[PDB]
């Protein structure tokens, strides 16, 4: 196996969203600019940056390179359809 | 020696920007503070024990090497091996010049 041509990004080496810094579990962050993304080692396929493949070791002012972005969580695909679709049925009871 | 001495000023020339890629194909570029933490990644420590204590590793590089440089000035009995490839030669053919 040889990799073929590359093409350039630019990183930085943690996450911190929620004051605690975040560390991927394969590969490192990479971004074209605008929103990053994290990917394998030997070829490029971005993924979204989830709580799946990102481990949480600290708070996030003890290494020099921090950037600031959103990191998910795999409940919100769900509590998004599950919370807001409790807390909308229970409203209706308060009306009258 | 002048060409011999760049073959090995292009090794580490590699091995601090492109890492371990070099010797696969095409050189990909790396920040040296974030090889150091695929090394330990490859060990069985993870990525946090050298970015949380990036100030204490630095210093301990670095005055190793330094440790080196009063090692080897130290004695001249460190260098054998390669001595005896030129002692063994030497006199080897002054053995063979009083044969006659
Ligand atoms: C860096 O790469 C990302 C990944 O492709 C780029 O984000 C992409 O941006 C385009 C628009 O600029 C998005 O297209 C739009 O998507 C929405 C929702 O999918 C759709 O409703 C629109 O009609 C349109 O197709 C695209 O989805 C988006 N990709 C991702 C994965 O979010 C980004 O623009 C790149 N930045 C630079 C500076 O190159
Ligand atoms: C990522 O976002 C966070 C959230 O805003 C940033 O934290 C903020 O950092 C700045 C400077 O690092 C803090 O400003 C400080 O204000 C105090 C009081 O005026 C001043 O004494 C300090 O010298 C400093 O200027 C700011 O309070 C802080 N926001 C908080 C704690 O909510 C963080 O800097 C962002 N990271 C990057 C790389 O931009
Ligand atoms: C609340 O219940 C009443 C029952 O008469 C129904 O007419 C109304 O559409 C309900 N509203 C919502 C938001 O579910």
């Amino acid at each position: 196996y040889v990799p073929a041509q590359e093409k350039n990004f630019t990183t930085a080496p943690a996450i911190c969203h929620d004051g605690k810094a975040h560390f991927p579990r394969e590969g490192v962050f990479v971004s074209n600019g605008t929103h990053w993304f994290v990917t394998q080692r030997n070829f490029y396929e971005p993924q979204i940056i989830t709580t799946d493949n990102t481990f949480v070791s600290g708070n996030c002012d003890v290494v020099i390179g921090i950037v600031n972005n959103t990191v998910y969580d795999p409940l919100q695909p769900e509590l998004d359809s599950f919370k807001e679709e409790l807390d909308k049925y229970f409203k209706n009871h308060t009306s009258p | 020696d002048e060409m011999i001495a760049q073959y090995t000023s292009a090794l580490l020339a590699g091995t601090i920007t492109s890492g371990w890629t070099f010797g696969a194909g095409p050189a990909l570029q790396i920040p040296f503070p974030m090889q150091m933490a695929y090394r330990f990644n490859g060990i069985g420590v993870t990525q946090n024990v050298l970015y949380e204590n990036q100030k204490l590793i630095a210093n301990q590089f670095n005055s190793a090497i330094g440790k080196i440089q009063d090692s080897l000035s130290s004695t001249p009995s460190a260098l054998g091996k390669l001595q005896d490839v030129v002692n063994h030669n030497a006199q080897a053919l002054n053995t063979l010049v009083k044969q006659l």
